[PDB]
């Protein structure tokens, strides 16, 4: 590899434009950079922001499994939408009726776990009824120390 | 019968 | 006694000597899957002794066999807990293990890496037999983090395909979330109690133990596919069918309900513990067994029901009846491990052909399969007296009969019906009716293998809910006195759920088309939940992972 | 409309070549050239000598240090007879009977 | 859209993939098959009733509605053949590939094992190297000034060579090792 | 009529319900043809070295060398200090680290607080 | 399991599915026959006798395959093609 | 410590009288020999560090470095022996005693009583490490660090030169022996807070710090695989002793002046693990892990608990044997494809299983699987940060995920997946290769059964 197929400098000049179009190995009119907002994107051809999940499977790729071309200026975050990651592929149902969906599902459970935590459900009887002193010695209480009786009664 | 190569990367080393 | 522990340590040691085997070889085998399912049958037959003497006298010990660390106050022993829960897990554990394997010598069999995959299977086994018997948080997180790298090499076995990736390295990234809280554990109990050491915490018993606890419930989460930390246990499936028989369904997803049995003592003192665990129980077995309704893989289906199953053991533990939450993992890993690999004979029988809308006519041409799969949907909807009647059931008997979560209740029964509805859903599409595969029919189940190994696991789901619960001592009261209309609630909702998945399988012969419901778009999209967060929650990160922290600081201006 | 005349030999070209190929991955009844190379022994090699190694481990090595095997104590109820002393243990109560 | 061969797809193609689509579609939402053929040969009287339509410009607005149709009705997981892409099987051997290059890297002693297959090997590649340059030299002057125009490839023209770019196609690997 | 398909950042448009997708224009035809002789010229110089005997290496993209230099090397010297980059840098740059500054710092003194009044629960706390 | 396919297989199997359409006779279908021009059928047809060769051999034939196959023995070297018959 | 110095220098000699075919067997043997003989050093006390000299003492700190430092000659010698093939053999023998020069400083840089002695040999580890980066480096093109360089000398190694000469004239000595003994506090003042930073800026870069990592993925790029190897497994580990010595001296200042670092570091590790995420370069990868590693170690000193310092010096250990093996691995594949991008080669499980079995143990060991030592570093600094403050668990355990997230990430990238077509030269594994894995990985699984010797001076 050499200079002038490498990444420059904002095009700012049609010509340059031009020049890094054929550098990038694209059309002129598809060829739009990233705004000159001095982020450090540079020359770079801004991609639509397209999935590689999202592409042809039958094509005869050159990187089968990237779903990607030689030559093909690939996305600036190539790394991150291959199709072991982030897709922006179509959904069936739309992107907000997904998440109101969610939101007030996730959200109505949590709240009727709540009234139910609110009004506890339970069984017609009283407490269990445990022997020699609510079993004192038992849940670890002290030898020397006697509590007060716990006294429980026929019924 | 009909038994067919399995191309396969070089386990000797 | 020289016996009990002598025996405990040959059976981890048999599992290890085939690790040894393939990794000392020179030659090409003489049938290592067959050494290997002979080595785990004679295991099953050494860890059935201790078993035999703990039900004799109920005989628990300690094997601190091996001081390995001490930092200043932690000594870090080769710790083995042989308790009840041990000595009831072992032996299932075994011989679901060994019927996997018989399994796997014909499924598994026009694979060439075959000894790499029994390896990866013992493997996965003495990684989880080291979780269920450690005696310290240290040896259970060895265990622990070991069924999850298993996991992750046993679903991406395809490694050339895109899907079975991902799929792993979701598991992976789930239950490293559940991690985060098992470490907070850890962290909780080595701070405030000085030890890792069950028997210490178990002694020290402390009060404000609702960290610890929360901990112990994120881990649970991550590990048995609880709500929030769930889909990748459907994604789980891109792996070997023998791969989710095994580890995803009965072996290693109960482990975070066994990380939960095994801390019984702090959590029967902690409601708010409890009262977490029954919210969370009962979320995932509404959800899952909802999805469950409207899919059309035979393997996500069965994976939604062990995920529900495992909501369940959660609900029931959230209750404070641990033992029947154990019962229900013991019981519930014969017939899930048997529907697993019925569906997959189904599978390698019809061509690789796992969607169930290609499928029927069964009943007559698979007849082994057919009844094998007919008694495990049986043995999981609850029939009587088969071997998920004896904890299920029991489950529904303690959950309507205590100071409950009366929605967390009412979402349990909800998932009960669906229990029913997917099963004879199964059962309809993929048994009854007229054939829908394609016309080259390579319909075959002939072989000792897949037939005994689907025969042991029979007996098992026929008769083995009888025996071990007829050979497990009382560790609670178990609550039998109720009136008519709760004590037939179970069934009763079971057999609502059968008419009312009857009525929609019947309403399928008709010929009209009706257009999608919401409801429909939900279940069958997964409660939107696998298509937002793991498109959004990658996308904030990478983005903020390269523009603001390679790119903009990183770069320029630090 | 199908394939064009240039197509259809280029496919009928390359299919040759490739059944030519597909045949010629074919084995001879010599391949592979291989170079020039009792009931329960299972049994004794596998459970027999480790039971023996484990119990020589734990007889004089675990268990000769302190509470490394601790062992929960046996269930005592009434009416047992106890071997290290000797001592029957006495019955409970007569019952007050309720069926 | 994205082709190989056409920059685009034709109105006549886009009809043909629609009808594919509603079809596949339909029989995911439609599993029983007598039920699938009655509502299929109902989609064909649909499908069939505007065949005869001469404006291009109606047709297209037809055929707009008619991928709106589509999308309103379609199934959310369509069934999926499981060695096609979105399956179950799908890419499922590709670990299994080991491209053929990787033969000339065995040692002699496991070339030894199967000599008539290396045997015959040695001659394939024989065949390739004395075919590359016949057919280089046959695709430069064939090719316009300016690249190739799409990307389907001349056959073999004369009779004794092979056809140019063949080696990759022929020596693929089987989809089934 | 019917749901209109609403497209999203992480949810696209289809290229069915997309309406330029049916343009038949001749600008459009020129356009496509100059893509596929674009795409066509480029996969042929790819495998006329990818089927070449004599190379026995990698054949090298410089496409995806461009690619990582520009992710690598292009990053500093088109960088520009003004207000949109010295903002974005001083939100996630020194933002976060004052968050949990302050979060640890309060835990950190309400801890130390509870535990010279003697509060805080440090009974068997004797590993740290 | 996995049984191996042979052009007289395919050969066979295409023509028996052939053999039960209704559009097409029985008598006058050959290895050759033309689907537009010698039997007669619409694109319409072409497309629902690509699906059903789908249908038969269980994988999937992509359209920009599809659009082409206009013969039986089209369809019998495109399996050939996708299956690598006679090894 | 003489009877390890002299043989290092005599490999001065055995390298320069060798036979032209036989320089990296000789020097690999007596490496591996003096490496066999790094074991006297385990001759540690409960309560008394081993104290040859006036001049070089060995506590359970330095020890097991030294043991590292002895042991990463022979691999290095082993890793850049085939990129040096067609090297002049007067350029290759001055190869090596670069390499010897910087074990000879190291061990004898960790040795050291007296501090200024230790900075003499700090700062002498410099010069054969940017020699060996820059003249066998493959390519240089480093415009931006220079200033980073000259960033480094003002803000780091000179405050330290002049705070330790300080330190001579009030404390009357630099012995860290005598400075166990008469240390003062060092109480709350202006003059102390310079005193601070400049007793620990130089280790904070030479850790790397968050925000002070600029360095670190670019010199471990532009450099051959001896400089990585020595830069990941050893180079990295001279900050974190230094702190762990020079904080005897910063007490009590350090429980108020370690809050803004500690930040810096544990939200660090949040992003620079996340920055292994978007990685194109499987080099820088390896050089971000780095960083996201000795985060912990920043914070294991900075909160200065027993189990901190245990678990700071057992990550030490486990990190430099891990990341070494990583960037030899990242270098196996470099010698074939000879492009550092991650997505040029994949597939590779496919064309060769033992090295793919290799990624997988170092990727199991990058995160930190249990009971690997990597683990046991990383588990008992997160205990006693979670002591420190329990807030903090969630900024590790979130970074407890993304560590497993790039770890197989790297191993899903390269190894799994479609192998890529237009590469043919991918060779099978040569014995070297599979030996210089081996000889990484077995010991450091080897020190999960006996990890007592990697836990540092107060076990
Ligand atoms: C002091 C004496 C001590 C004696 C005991 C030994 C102690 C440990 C020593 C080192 C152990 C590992 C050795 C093998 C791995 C490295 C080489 C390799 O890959 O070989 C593959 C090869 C077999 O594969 P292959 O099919 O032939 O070819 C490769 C395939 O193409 C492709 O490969 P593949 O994908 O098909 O298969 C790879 C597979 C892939 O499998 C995995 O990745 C699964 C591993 C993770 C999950 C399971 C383990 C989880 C943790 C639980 C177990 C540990 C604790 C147990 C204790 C009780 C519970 C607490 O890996 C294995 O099967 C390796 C088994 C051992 C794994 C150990 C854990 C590694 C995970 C990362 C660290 C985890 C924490 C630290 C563990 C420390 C243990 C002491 O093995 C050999 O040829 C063996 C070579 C000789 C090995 C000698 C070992 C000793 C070396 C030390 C010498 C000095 C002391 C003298 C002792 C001599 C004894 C003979
Ligand atoms: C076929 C193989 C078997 C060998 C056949 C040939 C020999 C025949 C059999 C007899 C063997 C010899 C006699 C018995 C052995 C010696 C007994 C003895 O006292 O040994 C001294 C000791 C016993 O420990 P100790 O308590 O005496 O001393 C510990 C050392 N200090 C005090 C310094 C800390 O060592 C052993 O027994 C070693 C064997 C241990 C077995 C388990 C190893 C597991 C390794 C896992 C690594 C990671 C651990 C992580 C988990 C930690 C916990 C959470
Ligand atoms: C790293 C960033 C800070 C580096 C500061 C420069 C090195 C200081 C080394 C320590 C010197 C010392 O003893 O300081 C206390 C001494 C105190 O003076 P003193 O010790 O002579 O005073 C007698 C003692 N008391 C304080 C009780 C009266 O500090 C100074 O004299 C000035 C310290 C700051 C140096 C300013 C110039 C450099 C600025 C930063 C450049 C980078
Ligand atoms: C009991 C208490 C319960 C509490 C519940 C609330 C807390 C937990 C909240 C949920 C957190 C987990 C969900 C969000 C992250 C999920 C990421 C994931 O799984 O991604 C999977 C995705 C592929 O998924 P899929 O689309 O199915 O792929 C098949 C076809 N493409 O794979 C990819 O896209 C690859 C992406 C790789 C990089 C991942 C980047 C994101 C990392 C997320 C880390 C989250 C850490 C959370 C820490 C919490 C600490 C308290
Ligand atoms: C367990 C006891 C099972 C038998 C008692 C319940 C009988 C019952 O109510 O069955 C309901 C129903 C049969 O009624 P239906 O299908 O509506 O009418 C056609 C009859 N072949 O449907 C059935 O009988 C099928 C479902 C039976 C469920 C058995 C497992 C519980
Ligand atoms: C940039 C590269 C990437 C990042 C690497 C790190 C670079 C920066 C390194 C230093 C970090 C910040 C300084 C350390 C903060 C420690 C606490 C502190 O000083 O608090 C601010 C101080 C509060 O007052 P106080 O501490 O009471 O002062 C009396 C002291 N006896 O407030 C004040 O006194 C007011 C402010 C006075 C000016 C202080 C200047 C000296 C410190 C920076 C050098």
């Amino acid at each position: 590899i050499t200079k002038d197929m490498l990444p420059g400098p904002y095009p700012k000049t049609p010509e340059e434009r031009a020049a890094a179009a054929k550098k990038y190995n694209m059309r002129v009119e598809d060829y739009e950079p990233y705004p000159d907002d001095g982020m450090g994107y540079g020359d770079y051809p801004k991609l639509p922001d397209r999935s590689q999940q999202e592409r042809d499977p039958w094509y005869d790729w050159d990187h089968p499994d990237l779903r990607l071309n030689w030559g093909e200026p690939m996305h600036w975050d190539l790394d991150m939408y291959i199709r072991n990651r982030v897709d922006t592929s179509p959904t069936p149902v739309n992107w907000n009726l997904m998440c109101k969906h969610l939101f007030g599902f996730v959200a109505f459970m949590l709240f009727m776990f709540w009234v139910g935590e609110t009004y506890p459900t339970y069984q017609p009887v009283g407490p269990k009824q445990y022997p020699y002193n609510n079993l004192y010695l038992e849940r670890g209480g002290d030898p020397n120390k006697e509590p007060e009786p716990v006294v429980h009664y026929e019924i | 019968g009909k038994r067919l190569f399995i191309i396969k990367p070089s386990g000797f080393y | 006694m020289n016996l009990f522990s002598s025996l405990t340590l040959v059976t981890l040691i048999l599992l290890t000597m085939p690790i040894a085997a393939i990794n000392f070889n020179t030659h090409k085998f003489t049938n290592y899957p067959l050494y290997v399912k002979t080595t785990i049958s004679c295991a099953f037959i050494t860890s059935m002794i201790p078993t035999m003497m703990f039900i004799h006298t109920g005989q628990e010990m300690i094997i601190s066999n091996w001081h390995w660390l001490t930092i200043q106050t932690l000594k870090l022993s080769l710790s083995f807990k042989m308790d009840f829960f041990s000595m009831m897990f072992v032996p299932v554990a075994l011989f679901v293990t060994w019927s996997i394997m018989e399994f796997s010598m014909w499924y598994m069999h026009s694979d060439p890496n075959i000894n790499q995959f029994f390896k990866y299977l013992l493997l996965f086994l003495i990684t989880m037999l080291i979780l269920v018997t450690a005696n310290n948080l240290f040896q259970l997180f060895i265990g622990w983090e070991g069924v999850g790298i298993m996991s992750f090499l046993l679903i991406g076995w395809w490694y050339g395909r895109t899907d079975a990736n991902t799929a792993a390295l979701q598991a992976i990234l789930y239950n490293r979330i559940g991690d985060i809280g098992f470490i907070l554990a850890m962290a909780w109990f080595l701070i405030n109690l000085n030890t890792w050491d069950l028997q210490q915490i178990f002694m020290l018993n402390p009060n404000d133990s609702n960290l610890p606890l929360m901990g112990l419930i994120l881990a649970a989460t991550g590990k048995s596919a609880q709500f929030g930390l769930h889909p990748w246990l459907p994604s789980a499936m891109e792996g070997p069918t023998p791969v989710s028989a095994l580890l995803h369904s009965s072996t290693m997803v109960v482990a975070g309900i066994f990380l939960l049995i095994r801390f019984y003592p702090l959590t029967e003192n902690n409601k708010f513990g409890q009262s977490i665990m029954l919210c969370l129980g009962a979320m995932t077995t509404l959800f899952t067994a909802m999805c469950a309704l409207t899919q059309n893989d035979i393997k996500k289906i069965i994976a939604f029901s062990t995920s529900s199953q495992l909501g369940l053991m959660m609900v029931t533990i959230g209750i404070n009846q641990p033992h029947l939450a154990f019962l229900h993992i013991c019981t519930h890993a014969f017939f899930k491990a048997m529907l697993f690999m019925c569906s997959g004979s189904i599978i390698h029988s019809l061509n690789d052909e796992q969607d169930i809308r290609k499928m029927g006519g069964l009943f007559k041409a698979m007849p082994f399969t057919t009844t094998a799969l007919i008694i495990g949907s049986l043995a999981l909807t609850g029939m009587p007296f088969l071997t998920g009647f004896y904890s299920k059931d029991l489950i529904i008997e303690s959950a309507n009969t205590s100071y409950t979560n009366a929605w967390a209740l009412l979402m349990t029964l909800v998932a009960t019906s669906f229990t029913a509805i997917y099963s004879t859903r199964i059962i309809f599409f993929a048994l009854l009716g007229q054939p829908r595969f394609p016309t080259l029919i390579n319909i075959n189940e002939n072989n000792p293998f897949l037939i005994n190994s689907i025969k042991r696991l029979l007996i098992g789901s026929l008769f083995a809910g009888f025996i071990i619960s007829n050979n497990i001592p009382p560790m609670t009261i178990p609550q039998m006195t109720m009136p008519h209309y709760l004590k037939m609630t179970a069934l009763t909702v079971t057999i609502l759920g059968f008419i009312l998945a009857l009525e929609i399988s019947n309403t399928t012969h008709y010929l009209k088309f009706n257009y999608p419901s919401n409801t429909f778009k939900f279940s069958n999209l997964l409660g939107y939940y696998p298509t937002i967060m793991h498109r959004l929650t990658p996308y904030m990160n990478l983005t903020m992972s390269q523009k603001s922290a390679s790119s903009l600081l990183d770069l320029i201006w630090l | 409309s199908g394939y064009t005349p240039d197509e259809k030999l280029r496919l009928q070209q390359l299919r040759e070549l490739r059944r030519r190929w597909l045949k010629d991955q074919e084995l001879s009844p010599r391949e592979p050239v291989l170079p020039p190379r009792r009931h329960s022994i299972f049994a004794f090699t596998h459970v027999l000598i480790p039971v023996w190694i484990i119990h020589y481990y734990l007889k004089y090595h675990v268990t000769t240090k302190p509470y490394t095997i601790v062992e929960k104590k046996p269930r005592i109820f009434p009416g047992d007879t106890i071997l290290e002393t000797g001592e029957v243990i006495p019955p409970m109560k007569e019952f007050p009977d309720q069926h | 859209a994205f082709l190989p061969s056409a920059a685009y797809l034709t109105h006549q193609q886009k009809v043909l993939q629609l009808y594919k689509r509603a079809l596949r579609h339909l029989e995911s939402r439609c599993v029983h098959r007598d039920k699938y053929r009655y509502f299929a040969c109902l989609l064909r009287a649909r499908f069939d009733e505007h065949k005869n339509e001469k404006d291009m410009v109606k047709a297209t607005q037809l055929l707009r509605e008619a991928e709106k149709e589509f999308w309103h009705g379609q199934h959310p997981q369509p069934y999926i053949f499981p060695e096609s892409p979105g399956g179950t099987s799908y890419e499922r051997y590709e670990c299994y590939k080991v491209p053929e290059w990787c033969l000339d890297d065995w040692h002699p002693s496991e070339k030894a094992m199967y000599p008539d297959y290396f045997a015959k090997r040695e001659q394939w590649k024989k065949l390739r190297r004395e075919s590359w340059e016949r057919e280089v030299k046959q695709l430069q002057e064939e090719t316009p000034v300016g690249g190739p125009r799409t990307e389907a490839l001349p056959p073999a023209r004369k009779q004794g060579d092979l056809p140019p770019l063949w080696w990759h196609i022929v020596t693929r690997p089987r989809e089934r090792p | 009529s019917f749901p209109k398909y609403e497209p999203s950042r992480l949810a696209s448009l289809p290229t069915t319900l997309d309406p330029a997708e049916y343009d038949i224009s001749s600008e459009t035809r020129k356009a496509q043809a100059e893509r596929l002789a674009i795409r066509s010229r480029l996969k042929r110089e790819y495998q006329l070295q990818y089927n070449d005997p004599s190379r026995r290496g990698v054949v090298e993209d410089p496409a995806l060398i461009r690619w990582t230099c520009a992710r690598s090397a292009n990053v500093y010297p088109n960088f520009r200090p003004n207000t949109k980059t010295s903002l974005l840098g001083a939100l996630f740059g020194i933002g976060p680290l004052i968050f949990w500054y302050y979060v640890f710092k309060t835990d950190r003194d309400r801890k130390e607080k509870l535990i010279q009044e003697g509060k805080l629960d440090r009974t068997f706390n004797i590993s740290y | 399991d996995a049984p191996p396919l042979t052009l007289e297989g395919i050969k066979d199997r295409v023509l028996y599915v052939l053999k039960l359409y209704d559009k097409i006779d029985p008598e006058k279908l050959s290895v050759n026959s033309h689907f537009m021009k010698d039997l007669g059928l619409d694109s319409l047809d072409q497309v629902e006798i690509i699906m059903a060769m789908e249908d038969e051999f269980g994988f999937e034939i992509p359209d920009i395959d599809a659009e082409k196959l206009m013969c039986p023995q089209e369809i019998v070297d495109y399996i050939a093609d996708k299956k690598d018959v006679y090894e | 410590m003489l009877k390890y110095i002299i043989p290092t220098m005599m490999l001065m000699p055995l390298t320069w009288l060798s036979k032209n075919s036989m320089i990296w067997i000789n020097t690999t043997l007596h490496s591996l020999l003096i490496s066999l003989t790094s074991l006297l050093l385990l001759n540690q006390f409960g309560d008394n560090s081993l104290n040859f000299s006036l001049t070089f003492f060995s506590d359970s700190l330095s020890t097991p470095l030294l043991i590292l430092t002895m042991w990463l000659l022979p691999l290095m010698l082993m890793a850049s022996q085939h990129h040096l093939s067609k090297e002049n053999l007067a350029r290759k023998k001055l190869f090596i005693s670069m390499l010897i020069l910087l074990q000879l400083f190291l061990i004898m840089t960790f040795t050291a009583t007296e501090l200024i002695f230790f900075y003499i040999m700090f700062e002498a580890t410099l010069v054969p490490t940017l020699i060996i980066i820059t003249r066998w480096g493959n390519q240089t093109e480093r415009l931006n660090a220079g200033l980073y360089f000259l960033f480094y000398t003002l803000a780091g190694s000179l405050p330290l030169l002049v705070a330790l000469i300080y330190i001579q004239n009030t404390m009357g000595s630099l012995n860290f022996l005598i400075l166990q003994y008469w240390v003062q506090p060092m109480p709350n003042s202006w003059s102390n807070t310079f005193m601070w930073l400049a007793c620990m800026m130089a280790f904070m870069v030479k850790m790397p710090l968050y925000g002070l990592h600029l360095w670190l993925p670019k010199a471990h790029v532009e450099a051959p695989i001896a400089g990585s190897m020595v830069l990941a497994a050893i180079l990295l580990k001279l900050g974190g002793y230094g702190m762990m010595r020079i904080t005897l001296l910063l007490n009590p200042i350090t429980d108020f002046m370690a809050y803004p670092f500690i930040m810096l570091s544990l939200w660090g590790m949040i992003m620079t693990s996340s920055i292994c995420l978007r990685q194109t370069d499987l080099k820088s990868l390896i050089a971000y892990s780095s960083v996201s590693h000795m985060a912990l170690v920043i914070v294991a000193i900075l909160i200065q608990t027993p189990w901190s310092y245990m678990g700071a010096t057992a990550l030490m250990i486990a990190h430099g044997l891990t990341s070494s093996m990583l960037f030899c691995l990242a270098n196996s594949n470099y010698e074939r494809v000879h492009s550092r991008t991650m997505i040029l080669a994949r597939g590779l499980q496919t064309l060769l299983p033992l090295m793919a079995a290799w990624w997988l143990l170092a990727s199991l060991t990058n995160l930190a699987l249990p009971p690997s030592i990597n683990l046991i570093g990383e588990l008992f600094v997160v205990m006693s940060t979670f002591s420190w403050s329990n807030i903090t668990i969630i900024l590790m355990g979130l970074n407890m995920v993304i560590t497993a997230l790039y770890s197989l990430y790297m191993l899903i990238t390269t190894q799994r997946g479609k192998h890529t077509h237009h590469i043919n030269n991918i060779l099978p594994s040569f014995t070297r290769e599979n030996a210089l894995m081996s000889l990484h990985m077995l010991p450091l699984l080897l020190l999960s059964l006996n990890p007592k010797i990697i836990l540092g001076p107060l076990y």
